[PDB]
This record gives structure tokens, C-alpha cells and sequence, in this order.
């Protein structure tokens, strides 16, 4: 169970990690 | 009419870079959220 929790959320986390370069990309568009 | 052209393109263009700010601050927002 701890190794099935942890690669889920493993896995929300590379979403969450999406969302970062989401604003990255956002990010220099801020600054455009 | 060159003037009234002038100002109706300028117009549109301050149009739509509001509606770009406004939209930005959305983004923003909804970031937040």
C-alpha cells in the first residue's frame, strides 16, 4: 500500500510539476 | 478617411490588449485558485 499511495501520488506530482511549466511558460509571457 | 481609420485601428488594437490584460489577470486568478 505505501508503494501504490506513493507512485500515484508520484504521479499527481509530475502533474503538479506540469502546472509548473505551465506558469513557466506563462511566466516569460508575463514578462513579454 | 485616413484619421478616422487611424483611430479605429488603434481603437481595436487598445481593445483587444485590454481584453489580453484582463484575460492575463484570469489566468492569474484562476492560478491562484
Amino acid at each position: 500500500i505505501k508503494l501504490c499511495k506513493e507512485r500515484l501520488y508520484s504521479s499527481i506530482e509530475q502533474k503538479i510539476k506540469k502546472l509548473q511549466e505551465e506558469r513557466l511558460l506563462m511566466d516569460v509571457a508575463n514578462v513579454h | 478617411s485616413p484619421i478616422e481609420m487611424e483611430e479605429q485601428r488603434m481603437t481595436a488594437l487598445k481593445e483587444i490588449t485590454d481584453i489580453e490584460y484582463k484575460f492575463a489577470q484570469l489566468r492569474q486568478k484562476l492560478y491562484d485558485n
